[PDB]
């Protein structure tokens, strides 16, 4: 029910930072490099 | 033992295992559920004076699914609807369709079955008679046991009119303090951008050194929880603000905030012609029992019967094979019938007055709906109201940022300073003091060491035998006494 | 298990649903919804919620991080490829999670543009960030089956009979990919019982 | 295991039964009573080593001694004079009757039955003779145990030169006792203006005696006790003076030199000299016993004259053999008189080392007495020179008390006062500091209120999250709090009044 | 004979020798130094033993009292006696006696010459005069006695002067006389010991 | 053989004078008058 649903949930709230995830641009560079295959798509498959 | 009481809400028999009073409500549900289709959502019931009850553990806590517990719910199986019957009595034609003395002696002479007659066959149809006048009781009292149920469905009403009023209450404040909310949220929405930028015009180093470098403080503030905002009480009354729109404000926004006011109350509650009806259902089952008990036999007296047929022993008892000789046993021969017909009449009535009455019930059950799972949901919005002049309540902690952040560092300052020259001078004062406790004291105290037998004894030269008090010469602990490791002028 | 078929090669559009839950999509308190809502005070709800414009923006980038770190790596698989689902010619199937992975490249742009242009700002943040415990902010995803359910059971009435049941059932479907970035040892099933309720509410929708 | 004394004094050794061997001395001066006046005071019963022990020493508290081993008494409680018990055992002149018997009883040859009873009646004196040398070693032992008393007793004697060495330590001590006597009279005399600065004592005090005037409080508890003697006692000063006179180390140092000569010792050594050739006396003794084994081959000899007497069915060689036999029994038996004779000349140098030794005893117990009186009347000239000291030292002490408790007063009189002004300033501080306290709980539930309406200060706000140590407000207590009475200013007042020893006291 | 009259005759002369030794003990004690001595004690024991010494005096002047104090206890029983005539009856006692009662007068007579002026004396410091708590003043002079026996004695045993067990006799069994006064008391016997020294020493006498 | 004793008698055991003094004078009377009592039993005797 809809009534049911707010049962389970009727309005729950939503849920060292520098460095957790910060080889961002590493992967980045990857993909920005690794581009180049699609770029390229001379035939598709 | 389990109870021979029926289920009310259908107004009609059935059975369980005594032991069912561990078994939830839910599970109750369930068994009312593996046939006549029960759910764990079925129906707007609720227990006692409009709440719900405490179903998961054994219902018996909460006086549910005993061994004296029939079924009686809100009766959502039908929509005031059911499938009346009525007596069949073609049996007894068929009785009537041959009511005569057997052919088993065929018109013999009359000693044939000279003590023997169709008494019994007629003791057989009698007895039938009583029988079925019998079931037609107990149909009658289950039509009133089904109107008692309707009772306490409209008692469960009244407790759900209750509910209302009290969620009306709330309302009362979901419209008046809605109202006074009018001015709150707002200002709440008003100042706190203002609070924000008072607060991240200073944000201190201590504040930066604070996690253990400059960093937004409305911001810290905000991302000090993931998703709290800077100015995330503001939005969230302007958002109320919105939320309280003159729709809501409408008397039944929640088309119950007047239904209940309406139906449920102000003359509309048919409730008050409710009762007497079903008391004059169970008159109308005990005259109809006063009429049919013991009646069938009241009309065939057999056993007196019995020997008033040997009494006559007609001797032109030819006519006597006929009903002529068995007078009122032959009445109710054929009158069996219209007993169970007439029977019939009232049961079916009563069937069609309780489908009247679960009518008024679902006429009621209108404004129910209404509040039950309709107006429930400005219910649970008024609780959010309540949160919402929390959320104000929180901005104004907001607010306390632009002179609690200047009075924590003034504070802070003027108590570090004071620390730090009360401890000084205490330091100093204690140093003084040791320095007079050793000129004095201890040269006293090394002249009577010395003056151990100085004279005879100890009190001939009593005096002086040890030094003064002495305390308060050890030195003072530290200014402002471990306080956090924010730094005031990391504050200033 | 169809990796190299049909029920994976369409799950790149659930990769690209999941990244437009954040994508123009920066919820807010101060959403109006309903039937309507009183407008004499949506400005400075509005000036709430946008008073941190940038930093949702930054919260959606660390989330477009969950899937452009995959990105990546499709990008070096993009070439030598291997598939064998039917019903399909000249690797049309293949075309069909190809082309909307075509786009990861932009999709690394935009998981670093949503915070990298304001990168001076970034530092604050990041000096804010230095000492302050990282949050995954893809975990708003979770947050957005929550909503969904709420509207679906909760929203002021008036509304149509199918209740944009597919928005739960979008919301439902996170599972394809929602949860990759970091929580708890059964958050992600915690937000999946979420999409479950939201499900639900869109059957009911 | 445990046995009887040696007598030694005398010496009449003797064994004693099992109950002794944890029997305490007092059991054993009792087994001495058991049998004889030996429960009476004697100068010294001792073992190996020498005990001279006394009464309360259970058994094992003492060295072991038994019919092995040294214990004994040399005491006059037994033969205080000379008393040499005469020979006990019987005279031989049985063998020189005997004699005659080989002589001419052995008459009558032909009777060769008889004769062989004569020869065993000369066997017979054989071993009686034997048994005479038996006793004879006896007296040897004797001899032995004796020098053995001898020298315990000499052990004794240098434990009294131990303790006449410790007179001397006196000695020292009381040339000392003299000589720090020079300026004992001094301090006598200086006690004398002691006494009188006790006179015109503390006109005041603390409370005055305080119940623990013309009688001076000094006075007073200088008589606080009950045999002694106020203001240094000198009526038994000068007396003890007197006890310890030049004249007195003369008298005895005469006693130290005749306990010197107590020591002598010439005699002891000289009869051990004896005694070393009575030593071998005793050797030629036992050659005498020697002889006498010889005399009982003899008669080991004389029995093969019985045996040959029977069943022999030869000629008449054997009954005159038998008168050879006789005769040859008879050299021995002549044999036996010189080995007798040496015995008894024995015993009687033995009586006669037991003569020299009585003398000795005497001589001993002599110095025993003459020096041992001698030599506790030192003792207590010791424990006389130790008051000699102490008395002076506390006589010196009241002196200084003169000054001393006087001075003491006054000064907690000045500290007691300084001590009220002190007091009164730290607290005067500490009620400053409890002020400022309050000034600082109140800045601290002001701003605590209103950090209960501040913003979310747990992290926005510190400093005054807490307040300065207000930890030891509480006013000090009194500066020499328990302090004898105030009147000691009194008395501080009156030390003019009283100016017997007005500096010290100031 | 051997009355209750004779017995008091006999303490009473036992009382006169404690009473001499309390004469000596009233600023007249002398004749102690005996052999050659600390000469030099002419003025420092002088001052010493008598300039402020009144102490002893005044428990001299009480010892007076208290002998004639105990003659009258006596014969309050053994006149009572005689004049009952309970005894023999047989012996001239009773002048001895009645000059016992004399002596007594006068002693008594001495006592109160003393405290005509040993008012003020116990004036000085009469809290202090107090707090004596155990006292007798047969002892007060009695330590003095026994100090002048043991001089004697040390002349003695050394042989520095000759004399008798009597002459310490006069006070140790002028102690054990009476003994009463010193029957079930804390310190009983008091003389006991020099009694036991004379009982040996009498044959040196 | 007195020295042995000698030794133990070295210095001798020991035994509110003030109230006792005071109160002496009745008993220092009562002296007197049994005196003067024995005087006349004198007498007589």
């Amino acid at each position: 029910d809809l009534g049911t649903f707010y049962r389970e949930f009727q309005n729950p709230p939503q849920l060292s930072m520098a460095e957790d995830l910060d080889s961002l641009p590493e992967k980045l560079a990857v993909h920005e490099k690794n581009v180049r295959e699609f770029d390229a798509f001379v035939e598709t498959l | 033992m389990k109870l021979y009481v029926f289920l009310v809400n259908t107004g009609t028999t059935l059975t369980f295992d005594t032991e069912l009073t561990v078994q939830t409500v839910a599970d109750l549900k369930h068994a009312i559920q593996s046939k006549y289709k029960i759910a764990i959502q079925h129906q707007v019931l609720v227990v006692n004076g409009g709440e719900c009850m405490a179903a998961d553990r054994r219902v018996c806590t909460y006086s549910a699914g005993t061994d004296t517990n029939p079924i009686f719910l809100f009766n959502k199986e039908m929509i005031l609807c059911d499938r009346p019957p009525a007596i069949p009595k073609t049996t007894f034609s068929t009785e009537n369709d041959m009511e005569i003395k057997v052919e088993e002696s065929l018109m013999m002479p009359a000693v044939f079955h000279t003590v023997a007659s169709r008494t019994q066959l007629a003791l057989e149809m009698y007895e039938v008679a009583k029988k079925l006048c019998s079931f037609c009781e107990g149909l009658v009292h289950d039509e009133h046991l089904q109107h008692q149920g309707w009772a306490a469905i409209m008692a469960n009403l009244e407790d759900c009119s209750n509910s209302y009023q009290k969620l009306l209450f709330k309302f009362e404040s979901i419209y008046s303090n809605y109202l006074q909310s009018i001015e709150d949220i707002k200002l709440k929405l008003t100042h706190l951008g203002t609070a924000v930028s008072v607060m991240a015009k200073i944000p201190l180093l201590e504040c930066l050194t604070r996690h253990s470098f400059n960093v937004s403080l409305l911001d810290w503030i905000n991302v000090q929880d993931r998703p709290n905002d800077v100015e995330s009480l503001v939005r969230k009354c302007f958002d109320s603000m919105s939320r309280l729109d003159p729709r809501i404000i409408r008397p039944f926004i929640a088309e119950c905030r007047q239904t209940i006011a309406k139906l449920d109350n102000q003359n509309m509650k048919a409730i008050k012609g409710l009762e007497d009806r079903l008391y004059a259902l169970d008159q109308m089952i005990a005259s109809c029992g006063r009429l049919v008990n013991e009646q069938k036999e009241l009309a065939q007296g057999f056993l007196a019967n019995q020997k008033r047929a040997e009494n006559l022993k007609d001797a032109s008892v030819l006519p006597d094979l006929c009903l002529s000789h068995a007078n009122q046993l032959m009445i109710m021969l054929q009158n069996h019938r219209k007993l169970l017909d007439i029977k019939q009449k009232c049961t079916t009535a009563k069937q069609e007055l309780a489908n009247n009455l679960h009518v008024r019930l679902k006429w009621c059950c209108f404004v129910m709906l209404h509040a039950d799972q309709d107006g429930e949901k400005l219910q649970a919005l008024l609780r959010l109201v309540i949160e919402l002049l929390e959320r104000v309540k929180i901005v104004e902690a907001l607010s306390t940022v632009p002179q609690m952040y200047c009075l924590a560092v003034v504070e802070v300052v003027r108590r570090k300073m004071f620390i730090k020259h009360y401890r000084e001078w205490a330091g100093a004062l204690v140093k003084d003091g040791k320095r007079l406790y050793e000129a004095e004291k201890s040269k006293r105290e090394s002249f009577g060491k010395l003056f151990r037998k100085s004279f005879l004894r100890n009190r001939l030269f009593r005096g002086l035998d040890s030094w003064p008090p002495s305390f308060c010469t050890q030195k003072p602990r530290k200014f402002d006494c471990e306080l956090p490791d924010i730094s005031l002028k990391d504050l200033q | 298990h169809t990796e190299i078929l049909r029920g994976l090669r369409f799950t790149l559009l659930f990769v690209q649903h999941v990244l437009e839950i954040a994508a123009l999509k920066g919820s807010a308190s101060e959403a109006a919804g309903g039937p309507e809502y009183q407008l004499q005070e949506s400005v400075v709800a509005d000036q709430i919620s946008l008073l941190s414009r940038e930093w949702g923006f930054a919260e959606q980038l660390v989330l477009y991080l969950k899937v452009a770190e995959l990105l990546s790596s499709g990008l070096q698989s993009a070439i030598d490829q291997i598939r064998a689902g039917k019903l399909c010619l000249s690797s049309t199937v293949k075309q069909v999670v190809r082309r909307l992975n075509e786009l990861y490249k932009a999709s690394v742009v935009s998981c670093q543009g949503l915070s990298l242009r304001l990168q001076r700002f970034f530092l604050d943040k990041q000096r804010l960030l230095d000492r302050i415990h990282s949050i995954t902010a893809e975990r708003l995803i979770f947050s957005h089956a929550v909503q969904m359910v709420q509207s679906a059971a909760l929203d002021e009435m008036f509304q149509h009979r199918e209740g944009c049941v597919p928005r739960y059932h979008k919301a439902l479907l996170l599972l394809e990919g929602l949860q990759h970035m970091l929580s708890d040892q059964a958050d992600i099933e915690n937000v999946t019982k979420c999409k479950l309720c939201i499900e639900r509410r869109l059957s009911a929708l």
